[PDB]
């Protein structure tokens, strides 16, 4: 049903409340201009609740702190410390997440295959 | 570089 319907490609904005835990997730990139991506969403945690992010999504900012020319560290710090309430503008970019992932591509919906 | 956040 819905994985056949075309995943939105705009920014959206997500806020996390997530007190004095992990926000859950994993993030790739931010080598020489790559961007920050999310390469995995931890079942359970605060990101997983709040049901609006997922795998190849690239964070642009945390609580208005551009973050698509950060590197690896600086984005990891930005998001450690970003403080209870989180405010994230993501967007969805499957092709360029699946550069990281090994025998991933995108499909017709957009969807991140893993072969 | 893959961190959890």
């Amino acid at each position: 049903f819905l994985g056949e319907e075309d995943i939105p490609r705009e920014p959206r904005r997500i806020v996390i409340h997530r007190g004095s835990t992990g926000l859950g997730f994993n993030i790739i990139g931010g080598e020489d201009g790559e961007g920050i991506f999310i390469s995995f969403i931890l079942a359970g945690g605060p990101a997983d609740l709040s049901g609006e992010l997922r795998k190849g999504d690239q964070i642009l900012s945390v609580n208005g702190v551009d973050l698509r020319n950060a590197s690896h560290e600086q984005a990891a710090i930005a998001l450690k410390n970003a403080g209870q309430t989180v405010t994230i503008i993501a967007q969805y970019k499957p092709e360029e997440y699946s550069r990281f992932e090994a025998n991933s591509r995108v499909n017709s919906s957009g969807r991140i295959v893993t072969n | 570089k893959q961190t959890s956040v």
